[PDB]
Parts: C-alpha cells; structure tokens; sequence
C-alpha cells in the first residue's frame, strides 16, 4: 500500500 | 483494543508528524505506520504505530481512500481530536 507523510 | 479519543496540538508551521498507509481502495483502514520523533503526534502522547485512524475532528475516515484521508487530515489545524483504535 502507498504511504504518505503528513 | 478499545476505541480511544486523542487530542493533538500543532502550530501552523508543522505537519502532524505521522506517516499513514492503507485506505479504502486497499480494503484496509487509514493506518499509522510511523510516528515521527519530536513532531506533534509524538508530543501529544496518545497516537501509536499500528493505530487505525477512525475519525478526525468528527470527520469519519473509516471508508476513505488514501488521498482523501491525506486531504482531510492535512486540512486540520490547531487543536485536533482523533478517534483511533489499535488492532
């Protein structure tokens, strides 16, 4: 799955 | 585990200090995969790797796609309430 830093 | 309500405080110059993975298009919740040290989520004390983010500020995230969640989460400012659960 994709991962985003927020 | 139990559903928890968690408060996070951040200033406008910083992000949440979280990496998230998952999303409805993958058939899994929005999951916290990293807590970045020293940033707001770490400092708040009640958010952990493995937590599913069920809602933020009353906005349901249980059926949200990954990028939908990014937009919703990054829009929140100041005093931010999370509903989370660790499974």
């Amino acid at each position: 799955w994709p991962t985003s830093k927020i | 585990g139990p559903i928890r309500k968690v408060l996070l405080l951040k200033e406008d110059h910083e992000g949440l200090g979280i990496s998230i993975t998952g999303g409805k298009e993958h058939g899994v919740p929005i999951l916290i995969s990293e807590i970045h040290p020293g940033q707001p989520a770490d400092r708040c004390g009640g958010l952990h790797v493995g937590d599913a983010i069920l809602a933020v500020n009353g906005v349901n995230l249980r059926d949200t796609k990954h990028k939908e969640a990014v937009t919703i989460l990054s829009q929140q400012r100041g005093e931010i309430e999370f509903e989370v659960v660790y499974v």
